[PDB]
């Protein structure tokens, strides 16, 4: 998925946010890796994408 | 006369207050309350102390 920068920190276990409570809630015992990048040359727009 | 007996009655009083007054204890807790660590800490911060 795509999600703001700022946001980022939400994608963890146990965390707590519109993101994490209304969207994306990772369990608090979650074995995995998360990855992100900046795509701001693929995802954004002049007057908004 | 019947200290001893009166002995046998004092020490496990002595034992039983002791074991109570350490629920008071923070054991290097934010707090000893349960629901005040509850209410201050997010769930990750909350389960270690």
């Amino acid at each position: 998925f795509v999600i703001r920068g700022d946001e980022v920190r939400q994608i963890a276990p146990g965390q707590t946010g519109k993101i994490a409570d209304y969207n994306y809630k990772l369990p608090d015992d979650f074995t995995g890796c998360v990855i992100a990048w900046n795509s701001n040359n693929l995802d954004s727009k002049v007057g908004g994408n | 006369a019947l200290g001893k007996l009166q002995d046998v009655v004092n020490q496990n009083a002595q034992a039983l207050n002791t074991l109570v007054k350490q629920l008071s204890s923070n054991f290097g807790a934010i707090s000893s309350v349960l629901n005040d660590i509850l209410a201050r800490l997010d769930k990750v911060e909350a389960e270690v102390q």
